[PDB]
């Protein structure tokens, strides 16, 4: 199950 | 044995051809189990291994929500990095992300990973401490300083030590008949005359899983690293992998050469010769 | 930016036996960026309905894809992979050799 992301 | 889970994200801009595409795939060891592609007619997370199908609607919906949000986030990231490198809006660029968790034989966390690249070059990585960052350049330092202010490392640590390991262990159980089965290579040596005085010996390994394998040639018990042609390990399409290693030897000297095979599926390393 | 040209292998899933159904594979790897054109050829002509794997990449960030289709090898029929990429000034053709 994946985690979240965030903008670079 | 040891096991890992990884997600691989690719986001690629394409000025003039719509918004940047986002693709995500997930693997346990060398087995892919999900995919998502923002260019699909109807984007949604799709199963790619039989043992994941049993997951319920909430699993699929939650995955799809995450990847749809990510599609938007990476578009922001592509815009940001374009600016950080003073690049034109005309070019196409790629951001990649790789993350996940490694377990040891006893199922305990060995280490976590969370790296990113821009146009194929390392950009920023979470260190093994899951606390601090390594930035490749002054552009990535901008990302670092931002991620530090927002305590991103703490969130990734919580995932890697928590959900990552919990879901991996689950997948390993649900897929135990394949994921925790090593298939040994089927091995043989072929002989191909090149000229009157030289012949190629080719050592084959077929049908193996996982992909990791060591395949070498020795002459009189000494490794022939420089003179061995070794092809990249390649997928057969049935989950298994293939590899070969070849040496060109003097005609008549074939029995001085031995091919050595190491694979997790093998009790002890194998030794093979050409058998006319 | 720096680009990487594809490695190409063309091979069968199972040992080739003339007259029996098999799978013809073209594995492209080590390339960057990800856009790539791959055709499988039978006697120089493009095979229809070739499938491929989902885009993924290696630890060095280079991409890999497997293109594949059902085929029945014979003594005379010639198979090949044709690959184009931004790093190539002209499509590269690699012929299928059952000994590789």
């Amino acid at each position: 199950f994946p985690t979240k992301d965030v903008a670079l | 044995g040891s096991h890992s889970m990884r997600y691989f994200y690719t986001a690629m801009s394409r000025p003039g051809r719509g918004e940047p595409r986002f693709i995500a795939v997930g693997y346990v060891d060398d087995t892919q189990f999900v995919r998502f592609d923002s260019d699909a007619a109807s984007p949604r997370t799709e199963p790619r291994a039989p043992w994941i199908e049993q997951e319920g609607p909430e699993y699929w919906d939650r995955n799809t929500q995450i990847f749809k949000t990510n599609t938007q986030t990476y578009r922001e990231s592509l815009r940001n990095l374009r600016g950080y490198y003073n690049q034109s809006e005309a070019g196409s660029h790629i951001i990649q992300r790789m993350y996940g968790c490694d377990l040891g034989p006893d199922g305990r966390l060995l280490r976590g990973h969370d790296q990113s690249a821009y146009d194929g070059k390392d950009y920023i990585a979470l260190n093994e401490d899951l606390s601090s960052w390594t930035a490749a350049d002054t552009a990535a330092q901008i990302t670092q300083r931002k991620w530090e202010a927002a305590r991103v490392a703490e969130q990734r640590r919580a995932y890697l030590e928590g959900l990552c390991v919990e879901w991996l262990r689950r997948y390993l159980e649900n897929g135990k008949e394949t994921l925790q089965r090593a298939d040994p290579p089927k091995t043989h040596v072929t002989h191909h005359p090149v000229s009157d005085h030289e012949a190629t010996l080719r050592c084959w390994a077929l049908g193996f899983y996982p992909a990791e394998i060591t395949l070498t040639w020795q002459r009189d018990g000494e490794d022939q690293t420089q003179d061995t042609e070794l092809v990249e390990t390649r997928p057969a399409g049935d989950r298994t992998f293939q590899k070969w290693a070849a040496v060109v030897v003097p005609s008549g000297e074939e029995q001085r050469y031995t091919c050595h095979v190491q694979h997790e599926g093998l009790p002890k390393p194998l030794t093979l010769r050409w058998e006319p | 930016m720096i680009q990487r040209t594809p490695k190409i292998q063309v091979y069968s899933r199972h040992p080739a036996e003339n007259g029996k159904s098999n799978f013809l594979n073209c594995y492209v790897s080590g390339f960057h960026p990800s856009d790539i054109e791959v055709d499988l050829l039978k006697n120089g002509e493009r095979i229809e309905k070739v499938e491929h794997s989902d885009l993924s990449f290696s630890k060095d960030w280079s991409f890999y894809l497997l293109y594949y289709t059902e085929f029945t090898p014979t003594e005379k029929d010639e198979y090949a992979c044709r690959v184009n990429h931004v790093t190539l000034s002209q499509p590269k053709i690699v012929k299928w050799d059952r000994d590789m």
